């Protein structure tokens, strides 16, 4: 039944007595279902250190990943090119799944394509499906560029994109000047990210590996920035704002930022904003290029030193006060550019906050997840706020960047108690966070499903989410927010304090209980 | 817009197109004529999409796994094959159930065989035998596995048929094989075939020899509702209400017991024709048991529904119909009499899968509103029938729209509201268009039946009429 | 009893066995406490409607006020003036509370003097403590400029302040050039807000009065912008940031963003930035004056229109989407300027933001309290959200304000629920939301008893407290927030959608019961 | 530096001083001789402060409200006068208490009678009788009701006195008329005083003949413990696990009636001299209860106490007492143990109000540090008589210090931390100096006692040793 002037959805519509007896009947006549104490013994053993080494000894079951498929992320890096086009060789389901991922996260339009590769192409590959679906693609979206990589049926039946997309300019298919960027991105490989290094640095061949001759070391005076896979829109601009409050000339190679943001106001932009082709074209006369996120821009780094002759400087994510600090003071060595007063006094009012926000933080314990420089970088934040960062999982991580890990944790008192673990998954994450409870997760969306399991062994064992990584579907516009920086050590430090008072005020609220500590001032 | 007018806009549209794919497009856009009943004299569908034109179909996996298969809630559904294609689809599709998740339920969870290059080399095969094992250690309460194969395992000719009889056979478990790859068919339709192809070959004849229900002459199934935020409950409890006893919902909070019982029922109930009409049709043949489809969108449709679902019975059930109906007529007309002045006159544009483009057009038309346009992702001819004669007269009916296509009919037709998916929402908001998801409700629901009726009526007001619509164009400007 | 590896503060501490039955043996032997029925019988009369008519007819008696006093407004505003000094003739303790008070909002220094009135002033007056004290702060703390407030025994024994500092200045205390404004701040007349437009106008009327016969309106090509009582620092800011980016002149009339903001660097700077004593000499050569926050500016106008002779604009604070656009429209008619592509951009992506949140904001129901001219900017904001203010309070509100919002009302389908009180406190409002239970309460800290409360009539009836207000004092760094203009807009969407969202997932958290609701995707 | 350095650094700061200024500061700061036991010859204390020189001290009406009468936990404190004192110093101090708050406890709510103009001009007595009898409709469940006066009660004539006789005597009620206004005194010493006469004359007597209570040989009360984050219950709680029952906490939790119990006790326990010395040397007069000063900071000096305590009993308390020191040998051992190491030799300035900058000495050379400067806002000179002898040679000692002065001693002084209050707090940390509240405890507590100390050095290690103050330095500057 609904009552017209406060109308139920199905919560809470169906804790109804009429619905709640009806799916009683349901079960009990037709489920079969295992009975209740069977339910919560089988509960209670999966948050045991035993079923915890049963858990960990997984070979070939992987539950709850916490990473995704090459394709996703060359689909990020075309979409930070002016009017691009990504263009997926392949199988068309991929590409309604890379879109709708990214729509979930964003909330914004996701433009991309497939060339809708069926079964009949496994005689002959997908040749024809590149001729068409080049032509199409241009003369229906009118993208000034189509950056190409591939789904995993593409990479089994063994396509040459470098052959097809030749033969599509041979063939007319499209003009021999019309830019068409590729990159194989094989889902068996790596993970998202992996097909961000590889889309980049196809792209970069695209525009400069034949040019060469003309380019010095140098001569633009401006300084390459490659951001890698970024979700957070904050992230773009607070890196543009810094180098431009610096005097910094720059190019920053693949920016979302504005196809990403576009207005309402009455029209749809397919494309907006993005690195241009001139900047592309121009990069090797850059001064030197810096790599955001180094952890998963290898090939990108091989190409830049190997063929532009640039020296990529050593340097960690710019997340954190130690690591903004030295961004900025190799920036200013490279660009000849001094640090400007607005910048010595911002990371003075982020000093500020944790002299501040201190005592709340501190020995605070927390199990995160998420991309490898993205985690390192809060690790390295975390140790900087007194916190523990007791269970590090970085899925789609390899055994180098751990060695680094391990070694930041070693250098820091509040790394004693903490534990990286690469190739291990959400589940492996539940484990830890029952046999080892830390005060916090720190990760995306999916870790909503932990928070919800361990409150169901009880509201003492309950580990609550802070939501701050990619993706997050289940709350609206963060991916506004910033991680990097100043600005984005500061947005962590006051999302992390006011979870820690959001926490001690619910165990507190308790009338003649627990609100003897309810206090008004914290 | 007059005929002439519609058809004059599908070729100024199409003339934007390479001259294969105009030709191809021609034939997938049609003026609808509600006397036809042959939709084959003029609309083609259930073929190839053109390359590059930006399709919002997706594959047989979607079909399969992210259909009919991930409902079913005390089963362990193994994505099989690299890590995307579970990771995407994990918990996208509100098909709701009742469960302790991880431990005797597992739908919004991603199981996966992560394949790497060893496994496209060398096979997946052995890996999928331990991934069984450790599944049954670590998930001791699943009630079975189904397999449900990504692009790369025909490909790389794996063999997870004789996996699923070897360990199916070793553990006294029913281990489903399923070849739902991505490459098979045109869409999601072909995974819905392949999936009740699968349920009859090893779930469904499980229990043919066992005489152990206790049957009544009320026994009925619903076949074909995926349970999209409790639209299975909000049917179920009316056709219980109405002294039926439903034995099974395939398969949104669907159980493998109740799928088993399923053949011990008097009748199908098919709500989604498109997605479970081949195992409705099987279940006829093998057990005798008639189907027939229905629809529980908005209270006409749902009125009507009852009435021709109680007519199979006996005079007791027709009497608790009337009853049923009398009970919600206040609830319904309450509605009606609050949203309906608030919408009459407005007119939708839809595009969707396989049933709902036609399915919520009474619902529609209960609030006084009017849908001009429609189409689906991957419908068959048979599907049309059943539109042509739900739509008006001169309306636009497109099959596997392009994103280009869809953009240009809106811009020209500027309906009051578009009812669409995910990756349509955020353009047409943007154009000052009010949308609503007509896949996940945009996190909302039930839709179905009477209290479904309230909820819809709620939501197409609280968007049509939001005060952010007349805010887009800054007064300067 | 403490385990040296896990010690354990107050809470949870005194839950120890040992200190529970302390506890209960406190109370059972010395305390003659009412017995739990009673309280409990008690307790749930304090929710009724019954209550709530007698709670309503109080005429002498406030309880947990929603406003301070005058003096606190008139410091706030002094500290907006470069190397100023805010001083309160009187007595001491007052300036310890003000300066504790702004303490715990920004975490920061709040420099205040006193000139230490004593019971002997009672016979002869403050006239020595002023002379003594405005020589003795200008020698110690070297402000350029001392701004004059009173405590009220001040006000009732009757220190006429302007004789006062003219025979400080006649007797050689202190220069007589030393700029020494002073305003009388009564604590029994209005509140806070009534303070700043006291100080403030004394301000204004001390650098222009007497210079008026050279000046020229619209001479400096600026508008003056006037915010008054204002404790976000996004909100100064974000004025500053949109009157740049529109190329137009300005001067903003008392700037405390830098003060109440300097770096942690290793030195303490008891001054920073603020308001020049040439921009307030120079403000009547201005195009205009704008005021921010007009319900609390009318003496400030009255002297800007009377003397100043500009045309003050009637505009409404600048809050949420319409009143934003109308600041702008205005400002871009006194100065000239066109509203810049920059501002049109970001506000389609505040409409952007609207159109992605709506469905979840539609008919949710607010309490919530403040001062009148932000109050009536989160109404005004909440009905363009489609959202229902149904209990609008303002403790320092007025008959005329009450009029304004309730016409802002009766224009909305979203008002038909809403009511505004005007001179009711926050145990008034505790009454409001047990009678006709909102969703959510957006409040300051004060805010969190009445959420205390209502959970312990059940977790059904508790409405949570969003915080937007002031103070703020038990969450960190949210005063660095925003709530003017498109950035402010933003902020207020983001956190409703957000909160809205968290109680969802709190709700549908409960394994085989509500998670049937606890949705990945929103 | 020595006894020369600390003269000049005092000399130095005060040049910046007009001569009356001059003059007068330089009697409130000494260099500690810790053979001195008349201060009266080394500094003067408890007078007015200097016009302008931004004194942290406050005024009366925190004494008396804020301080002694606020936390009594079942009677309601009128703040009486204008809005202002009431609203700043809402739960400002964390007096911790159990209770049911709004319904039998009152202790973090607001009441005022929001005085405005008209009662100014023509008087607040009938709105304060009109105020009472509005408590008690609302309020049913107060045991008692105190009028605390702001500035403007005694200034317009008003007679509190006489309209909680005549209420009083209508409702027969304890309605206790409070002349604190902030006019009074010079800082909040005078409030204490006042505060404790009115509890002799309005509260303490209501008693006298009643011989109900059954007494012990071993009833005790805890006297000037205010609970902060729970001080006097990890007090109590040591307490009676030496045999002694704790009849009263004053006014910590403190209930009205265990007040009016209080003349039963055998003994009186003063924690805070400064602030009950004045109500203990009464009770001592009329009731021939004797009385005694201890110590809970650290455990040095809770052992010296706890011994003092049972040497005014008998051997079964002073048994019972070696026993409690058993017990909790092994836990500030631990603490002392874990901590010490890390704090030894680290160097505190303090400054805060009349007994902790003395009292916490101890519980800091339990850790190995060294307090090297303090002062008071409000102490008398009995109070530096009994600093003088707890502080090294050559420290120096300030009285109702300057802004200026503190911070130009910091500078020179160059502490390791600071502990003072929430004015101080914020201008340390600029500086780079760990800074700790100790007042409030930083939100965190409690400190008294082996289970406070336990916290206290958890929180003096963890601001010192923090992270945050190696990163003050730009590494380009
Ligand atoms: S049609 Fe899968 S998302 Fe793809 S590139 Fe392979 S891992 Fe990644 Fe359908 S079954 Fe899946 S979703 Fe595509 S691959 Fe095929
Ligand atoms: S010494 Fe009160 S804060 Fe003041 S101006 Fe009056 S309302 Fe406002 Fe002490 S008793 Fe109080 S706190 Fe001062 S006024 Fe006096
Ligand atoms: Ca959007
Ligand atoms: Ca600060
Ligand atoms: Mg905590
Ligand atoms: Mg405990
Ligand atoms: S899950
Ligand atoms: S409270």
């Amino acid at each position: 039944s609904q009552q017209v002037d406060k109308i139920k959805a199905s919560y809470p519509l169906f804790l109804d007595q009429d619905y709640k007896d009806m799916l009683a009947k349901k079960r009990d006549g037709f489920e079969e279902k295992y009975p209740q104490d069977k339910i919560d013994e089988v509960f209670q053993w999966t948050t045991t250190k035993e079923y915890q080494e049963l858990n960990f000894q997984r070979e070939a079951l992987t539950v709850n990943p916490a990473k995704a498929c090459q394709p996703l992320g060359a689909v990020l890096c075309a979409l930070g090119f002016e009017k691009t086009m990504p263009y997926v060789h392949g199988s068309q389901g991929c590409v309604a799944y890379f879109r709708s991922y990214f729509n979930r996260h964003f909330r914004e339009p996701v433009s991309c394509v497939s060339d809708s590769m069926t079964e009949d192409a496994a005689v002959f590959g997908g040749q024809q499906n590149m001729k068409d679906g080049l032509q199409n693609c241009k003369a229906t979206y009118k993208p000034d560029m189509i950056a190409v990589s591939t789904t995993c049926m593409a990479e089994v039946i063994g396509d040459d994109l470098n052959a097809f997309i030749n033969n599509s300019k041979k063939e007319g298919f499209i003009p021999d000047e019309f830019p068409v960027p590729f990159a194989h991105t094989p889902s068996f490989v790596g993970s998202h990210v992996t097909g961000w290094d590889n889309m980049f640095e196809g792209i970069a061949r695209y525009f400069t590996l034949k040019s060469m001759d003309d380019k010095v070391v140098g001569s633009n005076k401006k300084i390459n920035i490659v951001p890698g896979f970024e979700t957070y829109l904050g992230n773009f601009r607070v890196i543009k704002r810094m180098l431009s409050e610096m005097g910094v000339g720059y190019s920053l190679l693949s920016d979302p930022e504005e196809v990403l943001d576009t207005p309402a106001d009455g029209q749809f932009r397919m494309y907006a904003g993005g690195t241009t082709q001139e900047e592309m074209k121009d990069a090797p006369n850059a001064l030197n290029t810096v790599l955001l996120q180094p952890w998963h821009l290898e090939k990108t780094k091989k190409f830049v030193e190997g063929t532009w002759k640039h020296e990529v400087p050593k340097l960690n994510i710019p997340m954190g006060l130690d690591w903004t600090d030295e961004f900025l003071m190799k920036v200013s060595e490279i660009s000849g550019q001094p640090i400007p007063a607005s910048l010595t006094k911002e990371r003075g009012r982020l000093v500020d906050m944790m002299t501040d926000s201190h005592t709340w933080l501190h020995g605070k314990r927390f199990a995160l997840w998420g991309d490898p420089d993205f985690v390192m970088g809060l690790v390295k934040f975390l140790l900087e706020l007194g916190c523990e960062p007791v269970h590090i999982l970085c899925h789609n991580g390899n055994k180098r960047w751990k060695k680094a890990v391990d070694a930041i944790l070693a250098a820091s008192p509040y790394g004693k108690n903490a534990t990286v673990y690469i190739g291990k998954d959400l589940w492996h994450l539940r484990s830890l966070v029952f046999t080892d409870k830390p005060d916090f997760m720190i990760g995306n969306s999916y870790g909503k499903f932990i928070q919800r399991d361990t409150l169901h062994k009880g509201k003492e064992f309950e580990v609550p989410l802070i939501r701050i990584g990619f993706p997050i579907f289940d709350r609206h516009h963060l991916h506004r927010s910033t991680t990097l920086g100043y600005e984005g050590a500061m947005q962590i430090l006051t999302t992390l304090v006011n979870s820690i008072l959001e926490r001690l005020d619910e165990e507190t609220r308790g009338m003649q209980a627990t609100d003897y500590n309810h206090d008004l001032v914290r | 817009m007059s005929r002439e007018e519609v058809e004059s806009l599908i070729q100024e549209v199409l003339e934007v197109y390479p001259e294969k794919a105009r030709k191809d497009r021609n034939k997938h856009l049609a003026v609808n004529d509600p006397a036809v009943t042959q939709s084959k004299k003029c609309i083609i569908s259930n073929k190839k999409s053109q390359p590059g034109l930006m399709t919002i179909r997706g594959c047989a996996y979607a079909g399969s796994k992210g259909v009919v298969w991930g409902p079913i809630k005390d089963m362990i559904h193994i994505s099989h094959g690299p890590v995307g294609c579970g990771q995407y689809s994990r918990a996208g599709r509100r098909n709701y159930y009742i469960g302790t998740t991880g431990v005797n339920a597992f739908v919004t969870m991603n199981f996966t065989s992560d394949f790497q290059e060893k496994d496209i080399v060398f096979g997946g095969d052995k890996k999928l035998a331990k991934l069984i094992d450790e599944v049954e250690t670590l998930f001791p309460l699943n009630k079975g596995i189904s397999v449900q194969s990504e692009c790369p395992i025909g490909l790389i000719g794996d063999d997870i048929e004789s996996v699923s009889k070897v360990k199916g056979a070793e553990l006294s478990k029913t281990i489903v094989p399923v070849r739902c790859e991505g490459f098979r068919g045109v869409s999601q339709s072909l995974g819905h075939h392949i999936a009740n192809d699968a349920v009859r070959d090893w779930v469904l004849g499980k229990r043919d020899e066992d005489t152990t229900f206790a049957s009544t002459p009320y026994d009925v199934a619903i076949i074909g509702d995926y349970n999209i935020g409790g639209d299975a409950w909000s049917s179920r409890i009316l056709l219980e209400e109405m002294g039926l006893r439903c034995v099974a919902q395939w398969s949104g909070d669907g159980s493998i017991s109740e799928i088993e019982l399923t053949p011990k029922v008097k009748l199908n109930l098919v709500h989604c024709y498109r997605s479970m009409n081949y195992i409705s049709r099987h279940m006829e043949e093998k057990y005798g048991i008639p189907w027939m489809e229905y629809n529980f969108f908005g209270p006409t449709k749902t009125i009507e529904s009852l009435r021709a679902i109680a007519a199979k019975f006996d005079e007791s059930i027709q009497k608790k119909c009337e009853e049923v109906i009398a009970k919600y007529k206040p609830e319904w007309e309450a509605v009606v009499a609050k949203y309906r002045p608030r919408l009459e006159g407005k007119r939708v544009m839809l595009y969707i899968g396989g049933l709902r483009p036609r399915h919520v057009i009474g619902a529609y038309e209960d609030l006084g509103m009017e849908v001009v346009g429609t189409g689906y992702e991957f419908a068959h001819n048979d599907d049309y029938d059943r539109t042509m004669k739900e739509m008006g007269d001169s309306t636009l009916l497109y099959d596997d729209v392009t994103g280009y296509e869809f953009e240009e009919f809106v811009k020209r037709i500027k309906p009051d509201l578009i009812g669409s998916g995910i990756k349509e929402k955020f353009i047409f908001q943007k154009m000052g268009i009010p949308f609503r998801e007509m896949h996940s409700w945009d996190y909302s629901g039930p839709y179905h039946g009477f209290d479904g009726f309230a909820i819809f009526a709620r939501d197409m007001d609280m968007t049509l009429n939001n005060p952010c619509w007349k805010k887009l164009q800054a007064p300067w400007e």
